[PDB]
């Protein structure tokens, strides 16, 4: 495959894999989540521009909206585990052991 | 009379969301009687974006042009003079 | 789909942009148009484990069409030639 | 007197009209004395390119008429 | 050369991805997020996307990243610590660029490399369309058809959409 | 919550999942479980204390990794077929992630961990749809690209899945805990046949939907939550421990109760196969939930534990709850076994 | 797979109608007018061959008719011509609409000579 | 060439700016009966130059920052993305004619919150991240009816280019037609500028860092109102005569600036909980409601514009 | 190109009046939660969704060029009155409140 | 005044599209001699650089079809100069 798709299926992967190697803060692990939003929408978008598949132009946007939405959700979690703890950090939310 | 003595009393107490409303009824319910509505969907189709591929003639043809020019085929008098 | 709605009742919910050689805003075509085109209508109504046996040329041709893994290993035999000739002054390129 | 204020919006005026009288006067410069051409879309762009050979000196402005048919 | 620029930005995407998947302090990880995401249109831009390039700073940049910056002013950190002062993300942050540069050595020098998967290095300009000349952008007619064909795209995601300020609003009265 | 709301949410939940088994294009399979978490969120959260806080947030963590996966394989799918058809996928990389990502949406061993913290964390209503209608959508999926998976990644999912269900529910005494690892042992079931026969991949989701959601509908009517709590349900509602005794042991897959049947038919479709190993080894795994299921019926049903003189007072007042359609699904939880051959509506 | 047949580098070769745009533009709708057969005969080999290859010769008589088409307005209207695509060529898009007064010295030129 | 052209946009925007500052204290001068700078220079002419000398020698006096990377970076993203917004601007004809040049300014001026933001992170106070999370909280919400408003008006021009909207208004200038768009874009640009009646930063609440966030906070004073003429008040472009387009379009620029100036002088200030009011319970249903009439309007009056 | 060297120029200018106004001849010889309601926090959410929504608005003048026009505009009224009735949800669910 | 003016830009938008329409024709012919004048150029370059090597044959399709496809950007300048390369690929996007 082309050039692009080495590195831009890289960065899904350093992204997968740092959302698999939490840290503390949970905050740090929803952006990871949102990099790899970011990398499916250059991905999606790349391939459909390439083929000239011109109804499908409208799909990256569509993955950006619910995924903004997706990610708007778990920044309410986020605020309501802070509003508990003081911190953000996932090693508190250990209580369903 | 009901209803006359509750629009007075939201025009007085909350007339930007009266024009609000008013004015989003006006665009769900205009296109269904102005006579213009027809035109626009005219005007659309009328806009040549892509090339018009010739047909081949085959002699049964006798409602396609054959050339620009001809007094055959779809015509815009309708919208020079709109 | 798991339930056949839309085919049972007659409505396109999503069909229209499952397929590149389908109808397009002002006629637009993909770049591998007739490629899809060909594959789709050799495997029409066969099944799937057919398909993949008697229509294996149209989508090996489709697939090339799609990523050009073939069209790019041949140029880049072609470049490594020239750019290795070019050292040895075996060769000079038109002007 | 307000008509001291003036000066000041002489100025500011004068400095926001060089970047419009800037711009237009380069674009005359680099495109043979007229507007630069706008390609927004491939048709066009397609047009520019072909200028581009047709000029035989590889300039899009140059323009070639019925003295070169 | 310039002809290689689509490849370059596809590099850089890399490094802020290592630089925020590293994870340093959110502040930092959404700095590096914020690079990436420009580099990303900058990529779209070149395979002539315009319009969903713009959406990416419009959506993605100005409106995502700065709700995530802005919460994580209140809920997660206010000031940062310093950056790679951590062995975990300095060690992670190195792993990545060298795996990155190993990756680009050695594709560069051979116009093709072999990472797990078979990958050319040409140049991303050779797979480019030949001949255009319509009087519209593609691009554009496709996204404006979301309003002549996907009638039912527009239902479920306007829907979903008006659910999110519901549930938003139920998760976080308490 | 707003009756009214929490009734648009139901439908949102449910509108979701029907987005995922009506759609021919996986963008809209996509939509479909996005929409779907995006209202199962608030009804997880509707009692607002830090543990049901907990439980959402691992629940969103692990179902947004997955769609992110689900996601990249419909990509690599479009690269290399350059079509969204929802059907076998063109790719096995592609196959690999789609696969692993509904196994995560599907609380699959071992992406398992989080079923039994979340369904501890969330009210019993709330695990009821979490254990039963959460399932429908990644079934339907895994029904309809089953041609294209790898048959050593799925029955190397179902294996799993059954040896951690039946050994992770010895350990349980709570009621929301014990569902959660009988839930992970039964959709091992579900996948090791998908293979062979989906139409037996669908009896058995059908038959473990109506079982389940009868267990959680008593544990609602008497609001118990522990082994304990429904240890007292004889000194107050006798009739509610023989229907707990019978529906756990037709769980237990005993004939000749309702819930043999799934087991029965899908060691046929496998012996039909040549597959003689799996089934029996799958079987005797099998016998660990009974186990556990037998535990139940000895501190509920057969024997008497200790009471509390206060329960005196609840002998004064009926049981109002609604325990909606839970005389109809009792039933077909224990007694459809002379109706089997009716599977083939299913086909 | 077998050998991409091209057509020889001097089965190509023709006169070029070697016009800047703008002289296209001003020329188009008479242009349109005067070559139409030629024209759709070469649009509808294209259509329906696919193959550029195989319409190599009706793309030969598209050109023949223009340089025949320009070299009758560089018989009769050239200065006419001259000042119309001139004004059009100003314009960064080349509009018609700047340039109605030349046109129409061009339009009354050719109808009342040709 | 193209290097002159950017500097001939660049080094222009800073002077107007630096004698902004002379005119805005003249006028307000003036409407309080005084007269404002006279001393330095005629007429004050050389009082902003003095400023600028003045501040650039002052002690550069920073507390510790909490990040020294986010203390440069917030104003030189500030300073930067001001000087981005001019390079689409027709004026008549645009240093970068960019076919989707109003979303372009859109998404520029999105960003322009990060270094308010910046900002908050690195003052190391906690009373300072508050103030520009409140910042940051009315900026978001006028971009809403900003971008809505633009939605609206674009309907009737057709496109995304800039230069369009001269052709859209060749005839008639669009406050014509969209007078009550027209009002609320004007007001929600003064709420967006953190301009007086909703300057609540300073109200709420140095050296040459100071000087250079003040002085891309007027660029987008001034570019704000170069855009409401363009929007708005359509000048007619000549092509053989640009430079009158450019005298006039330059005085309605000037005259809506002067208005931001002569809005400042006459207003008192409002709460922030009633400026969140005025706009999610005044403006954007107006606003929600007008571009539902706007996307029906052309439509039935068979007035949809060209696509290109 | 030209577009890139408008960019490098704004904000390599910007880095260097920054870092002159740093530097000058001086002639001297010797993590947690803030305070901050949650009103804030909802009035950022609110506008992503909103923003999000915008997007899907914003192809409108585009899409007044097709010849759908009944479809186009019904669907176009629909995602705006959806708009609506989600700020009047907020708004009846005190949402839009600062006491 | 709008409706007057936009019905009046509609009008000359098909008068500037049919004028696209009539010159087509041309365009389409002089495109096409010009894409197979550069693969006839690019295969005599094939026939000297790959002229033993073994088992080459010169100008051999990647494809099992013998339809015409059309050629992707590095089969018509796969062997030209950079300058060429980058306005025929990135020149209009750059263009803006
Ligand atoms: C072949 C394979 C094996 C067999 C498969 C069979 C599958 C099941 C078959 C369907 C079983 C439906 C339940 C049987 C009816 C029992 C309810 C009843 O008779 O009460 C009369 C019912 C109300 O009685 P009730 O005293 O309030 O409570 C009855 C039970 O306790 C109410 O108990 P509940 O709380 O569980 O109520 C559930 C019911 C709600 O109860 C009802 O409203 C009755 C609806 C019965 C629908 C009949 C379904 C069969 C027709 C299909 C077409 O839900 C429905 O609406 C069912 C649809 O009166 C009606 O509403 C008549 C129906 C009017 C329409
Ligand atoms: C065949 C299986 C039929 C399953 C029927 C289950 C009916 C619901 C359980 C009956 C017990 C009483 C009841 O109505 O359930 C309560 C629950 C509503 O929640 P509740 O706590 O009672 O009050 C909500 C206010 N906060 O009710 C609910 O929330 C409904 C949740 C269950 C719906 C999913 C059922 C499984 C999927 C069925 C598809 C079959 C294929
Ligand atoms: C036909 C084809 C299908 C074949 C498969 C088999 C189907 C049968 C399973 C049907 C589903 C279970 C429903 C069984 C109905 C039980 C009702 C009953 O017999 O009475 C329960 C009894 C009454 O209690 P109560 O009414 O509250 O007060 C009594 C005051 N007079 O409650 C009590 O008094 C409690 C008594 C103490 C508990 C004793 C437990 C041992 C008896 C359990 C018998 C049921 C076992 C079911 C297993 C299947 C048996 C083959
Ligand atoms: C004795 C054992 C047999 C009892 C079986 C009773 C099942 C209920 C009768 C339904 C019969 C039927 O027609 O459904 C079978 C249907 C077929 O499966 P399908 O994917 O559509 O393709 C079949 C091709 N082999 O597939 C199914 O319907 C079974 C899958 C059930 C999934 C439940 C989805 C519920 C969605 C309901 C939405 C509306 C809310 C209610
Ligand atoms: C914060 C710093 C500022 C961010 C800068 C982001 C640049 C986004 C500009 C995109 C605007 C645009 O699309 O037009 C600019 C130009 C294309 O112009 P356009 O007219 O739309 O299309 C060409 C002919 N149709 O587009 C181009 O010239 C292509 C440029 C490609 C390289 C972009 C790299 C961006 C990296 C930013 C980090
Ligand atoms: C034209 C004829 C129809 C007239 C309709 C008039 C209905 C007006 C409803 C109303 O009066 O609501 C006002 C009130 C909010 O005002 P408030 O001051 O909070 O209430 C009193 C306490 N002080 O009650 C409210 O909560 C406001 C109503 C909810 C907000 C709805 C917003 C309208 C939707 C915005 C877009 C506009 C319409 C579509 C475009
Ligand atoms: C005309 C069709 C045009 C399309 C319009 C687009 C649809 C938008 C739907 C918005 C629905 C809002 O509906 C609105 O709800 C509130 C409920 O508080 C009602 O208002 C009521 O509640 C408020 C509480 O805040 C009270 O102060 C008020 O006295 C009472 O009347 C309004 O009477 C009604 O206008
Ligand atoms: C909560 C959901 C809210 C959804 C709100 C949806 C509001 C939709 C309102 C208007 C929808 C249709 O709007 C308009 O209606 C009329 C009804 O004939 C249509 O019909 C009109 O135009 C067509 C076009 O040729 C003409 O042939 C016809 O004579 C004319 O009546 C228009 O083509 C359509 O543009
Ligand atoms: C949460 C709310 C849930 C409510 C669900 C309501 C279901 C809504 C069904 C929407 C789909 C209706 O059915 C579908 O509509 C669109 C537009 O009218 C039609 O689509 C039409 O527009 C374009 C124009 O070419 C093409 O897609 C197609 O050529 C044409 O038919 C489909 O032919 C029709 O199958
Ligand atoms: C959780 C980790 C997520 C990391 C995701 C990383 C991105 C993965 C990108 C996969 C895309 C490439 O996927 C791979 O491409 C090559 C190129 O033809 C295919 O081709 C290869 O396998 C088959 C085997 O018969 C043949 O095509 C061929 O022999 C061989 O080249 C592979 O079958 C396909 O699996
Ligand atoms: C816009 C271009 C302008 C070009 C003008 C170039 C002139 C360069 C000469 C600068 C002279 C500055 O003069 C000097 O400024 C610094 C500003 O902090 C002052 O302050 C400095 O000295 C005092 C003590 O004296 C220290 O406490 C202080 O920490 C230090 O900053 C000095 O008191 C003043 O003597
Ligand atoms: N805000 C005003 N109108 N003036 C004022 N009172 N203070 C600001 C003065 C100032 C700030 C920066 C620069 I550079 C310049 Cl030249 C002048």
């Amino acid at each position: 495959m082309s050039m692009v798709y080495m590195n831009i299926m890289m960065a899904f992967t350093v992204s997968l894999v740092g959302l698999l190697m939490y840290r503390s803060h949970l905050m740090s692990s929803l952006l990871c989540l949102e990099g790899m939003m970011l990398s499916l929408f250059v991905m999606a978008a790349l391939t459909i521009l390439n083929s000239h598949f011109t109804l499908a132009s409208m799909m990256p946007i569509i993955l950006l909206v619910f995924a903004a939405c997706e990610a708007a959700l778990g920044l309410s979690l986020l605020v309501m585990v802070s509003n508990t703890y003081g911190t953000d950090y996932v090693q508190n939310l250990n209580l369903l052991q | 009379e009901r209803v006359a003595a509750f629009l007075k009393n939201v025009w007085a107490k909350e007339p930007v969301l009266v024009a609000s409303f008013a004015i989003a009824g006006l665009a769900v319910i205009l296109p269904t009687l102005s006579p213009y509505t027809k035109y626009s969907l005219m005007i659309n189709r009328a806009t040549p974006y892509n090339y018009p591929v010739p047909l081949r003639d085959d002699g049964n043809m006798p409602d396609v042009p054959s050339h620009p020019q001809d007094p055959q085929g779809p015509s815009l008098e309708w919208l020079k003079r709109l | 789909p798991f339930f056949d709605v839309q085919k049972r009742l007659g409505v396109d919910l999503d069909r229209w942009m499952t397929i590149q050689s389908a109808e397009q805003p002002h006629k637009i075509p993909s770049r591998c148009h007739a490629f899809e085109k060909e594959w789709i209508e050799c495997a029409h109504g066969i099944g799937s484990i057919r398909a993949e046996k008697e229509c294996k040329i149209e989508f090996e041709d489709f697939r090339e069409c799609l990523l050009r893994q073939k069209t790019m290993k041949r140029l880049h035999a072609i470049r490594r030639q020239r750019e290795k000739l070019i050292k040895e002054g075996k060769y000079t390129p038109p002007p | 007197m307000w008509f001291e204020v003036l000066p000041g919006i002489a100025v500011m005026g004068v400095c926001l009209f060089i970047p419009g009288m800037a711009t237009a006067r380069i674009h005359r410069f680099s495109n043979g004395g007229k507007e630069k051409r706008v390609a927004h879309y491939p048709y066009q762009w397609y047009l520019m390119e072909r200028d581009r050979r047709v000029s035989g000196v590889n300039r899009s402005y140059v323009s070639k008429g019925l003295e070169n048919i | 050369m310039m002809l290689y620029i689509v490849f370059i930005l596809s590099v850089i995407f890399v490094m802020g991805f290592v630089g925020f998947s590293s994870k340093p302090s959110p502040i930092y990880g959404g700095l590096g997020l914020i690079v990436s995401g420009g580099v990303g249109c900058g990529i779209v831009l070149n395979f002539g996307g315009s319009f969903l390039g713009l959406m990416v700073f419009l959506i993605y940049l100005g409106g995502m990243m700065v709700v995530f910056g802005y919460t994580t002013a209140m809920a997660t950190e206010q000031y940062p610590e310093i950056w790679l002062s951590n062995k975990a993300v300095l060690g992670a942050f190195v792993t990545g660029l060298l795996m990155e540069f190993f990756m680009v050595y050695y594709v560069l020098k051979d116009k093709e490399v072999e990472v797990v998967f078979e990958f050319n290095g040409l140049g991303d300009w050779v797979i480019y369309d030949t001949g255009d000349s319509g009087f519209f952008s593609e691009e554009a007619m496709g996204i404006a058809a979301l309003y002549s064909y996907g009638t039912w795209l527009v239902i479920v995601t306007g829907w979903s959409l008006l659910i999110g300020v519901v549930v938003i609003m139920e998760i976080t009265r308490g | 919550m707003n009756p009214i709301i929490f009734i648009i949410i139901l439908l949102t939940i449910m509108l979701g999942t029907i987005i995922v088994m009506i759609s021919s294009h996986w963008l809209l399979v996509w939509i479909g479980f996005e929409m779907n978490m995006l209202a199962i969120i608030p009804i997880m959260m509707k009692n607002h204390n830090p543990r049901a806080t907990e439980a959402s947030t691992k629940y969103f963590l692990t179902q947004s990794t997955a769609s992110m996966l689900l996601m990249m394989a419909v990509i690599i799918n479009l690269m290399f077929s350059g079509q969204w058809t929802v059907m076998k996928l063109f790719n096995p990389m592609a196959s690999m992630l789609m696969t692993m990502a509904l196994a995560m949406k599907l609380g699959m061993a071992p992406f398992h961990f989080w079923v039994p913290e979340v369904t501890q964390g969330i009210p019993l209503s709330s695990g009821l749809i979490l254990l039963t209608w959460q399932k429908l959508a990644p079934m339907s999926v895994l029904y309809q690209i089953f041609p294209s998976i790898n048959l050593n990644l799925i029955l190397t999912l179902s294996v799993l899945s059954i040896l951690i269900g039946g050994w992770g529910g010895l350990n349980q005494t709570q009621l929301r805990k014990i569902m959660a690892y009988s839930s992970i042992a039964h959709m091992g079931w579900m996948t090791a046949v998908l293979p062979y026969n989906p139409t037996m991949t669908l009896l058995n989701l059908i038959i473990y939907i109506i079982m389940t959601s009868t267990m959680f509908t008593m544990f609602m009517a008497n609001s118990t939550t522990t082994t304990l709590s429904l240890s007292h349900t004889w000194n107050k509602t006798p009739i509610m421990t023989v229907l707990i005794l019978a529906t756990l042991l037709s769980m237990g897959g005993l004939p000749p109760l309702s819930g043999f049947m799934p087991k029965w038919m899908i060691i046929q479709e496998m012996t039909k196969n040549n597959s003689i190993i799996l089934p029996t080894f799958m079987a005797i795994t099998a016998l660990l939930n009974l186990y556990f299921y037998m535990r139940l019926t000895y501190s509920t049903t057969l024997t008497m534990f200790p009471s509390t003189n206060n329960m005196k007072m609840k002998w004064q007042f009926p049981l109002m709850k609604k325990m909606t359609f839970l005389p109809t699904m009792v039933v077909l939880s224990t007694m459809m076994l002379p109706l089997t051959p009716m599977l083939s509506v299913l086909e | 797979p077998g050998i991409v047949e091209l057509p020889s580098l001097e089965d190509l070769k023709v006169q070029e109608v070697k016009v800047s745009s703008s002289v296209l533009k001003a020329a188009a709708h008479h242009y349109g007018a005067q070559c139409d057969k030629p024209n759709k005969e070469f649009m509808l080999c294209r259509w329906e061959e696919k193959d550029p290859r195989r319409c190599l010769e009706e793309g030969k008589l598209v050109n023949q008719c223009a340089l025949e088409f320009f070299r009758q307005i560089k018989r009769h209207c050239a200065e006419p011509f001259t000042e119309y695509w001139t004004c059009i060529d100003y314009s960064g898009l080349q509009l018609f609409r700047r340039c109605r007064k030349q046109q129409a010295q061009f339009d009354e030129c050719v109808l009342d000579k040709l | 060439m193209f290097m002159i052209n950017i500097l001939m946009l660049i080094i222009p925007i800073l002077l107007a700016v630096a004698f902004l500052t002379l005119v805005e204290r003249k006028v307000l001068g003036y409407m309080q009966l005084r007269k404002g700078p006279n001393v330095v220079g005629p007429y004050g002419l050389l009082q902003p130059i003095a400023d600028a000398i003045k501040l650039f020698i002052k002690e550069p006096l920073r507390p510790a920052t909490s990040s020294a990377s986010m203390f440069i970076l917030a104003p030189i993203m500030a300073l930067g993305l001001a000087l981005t917004m001019w390079i689409p601007l027709p004026m008549p004809y645009p240093l970068i004619n960019m076919n989707l040049g109003v979303l372009f300014m859109l998404a520029m001026s999105s960003l322009a919150v990060y270094s308010i933001l910046w900002s908050g992170w690195a003052s190391n106070s906690k009373y300072a991240l508050i103030g520009a999370l409140r910042a940051v909280a009315q900026t978001i919400s006028y971009e809403v009816t900003l971008a809505i408003i633009l939605l609206s008006v674009l309907l009737m021009s057709g496109s995304f280019t800039l230069s369009t909207l001269i052709t859209t208004q060749e005839q008639m200038w669009l406050i014509l037609p969209a007078w009550p768009l027209a009002m609320m874009w004007f007001i929600s640009t003064l709420a967006e500028t953190n301009r007086a009646p909703f300057d609540l930063t300073e109200g709420e609440s140095a050296a040459g860092p100071f000087a250079l966030f003040f002085m891309a906070e007027y660029a987008n004073i001034i570019m704000m109102n170069i855009f409401t003429a363009i929007l708005f008040l359509g000048t007619s472009h000549n092509p053989h005569m640009p430079e009158l387009y450019t005298i006039n379009f330059t005085i309605k620029s000037l005259l809506l600036t002067m208005s931001f100036l002569w809005i400042r002088a006459s207003y008192p200030r409002f709460r922030y909980d009633q400026l969140m009011h005025l706009l999610w319970k005044n403006f954007l249903p107006l606003t929600l409601a007008l571009c539902m009439w706007h996307v029906s309007l052309p439509i039935l009056t068979s007035g949809i514009p060209p696509q290109t | 190109m030209n577009l890139m060297l408008a960019l490098l120029t704004n904000f390599t200018l910007a880095t260097l009046l920054v870092i002159i106004a740093f530097w000058l001849p001086q002639l001297n010889v010797y993590s947690a939660r803030l305070p901050f309601s949650m009103k804030f926090f909802l009035v950022a959410i609110t506008f992503l969704l909103f923003d999000l929504e915008i997007a899907l608005l914003l192809p409108l003048p585009w899409a007044s060029q097709t010849a759908n026009l009944n479809t186009m505009l019904t669907m176009a009224l629909f995602l705006i009155i959806l708009l609506a009735v989600s700020l009047a949800y907020e708004w009846t669910q005190k949402g839009l409140e600062w006491t | 005044s709008m409706m007057k003016w936009n019905r009046e830009r509609r009008r000359l938008q098909i008068e500037d599209f049919e004028a696209r329409i009539a010159l087509m024709p041309l365009l389409q012919a002089e495109k096409d001699r010009r894409v197979l004048q550069m693969l006839r150029e690019n295969l005599e370059e094939e026939a000297t650089v790959m002229k033993d090597v073994p088992g080459w044959k010169v100008g051999e399709s990647v494809f099992h079809t013998t339809r015409w496809v059309t050629p992707m950007m590095g089969e018509l300048y796969g062997l030209r100069a950079s300058e060429e390369v980058l306005s025929a690929t990135y020149g209009f996007i750059w263009y803006t």
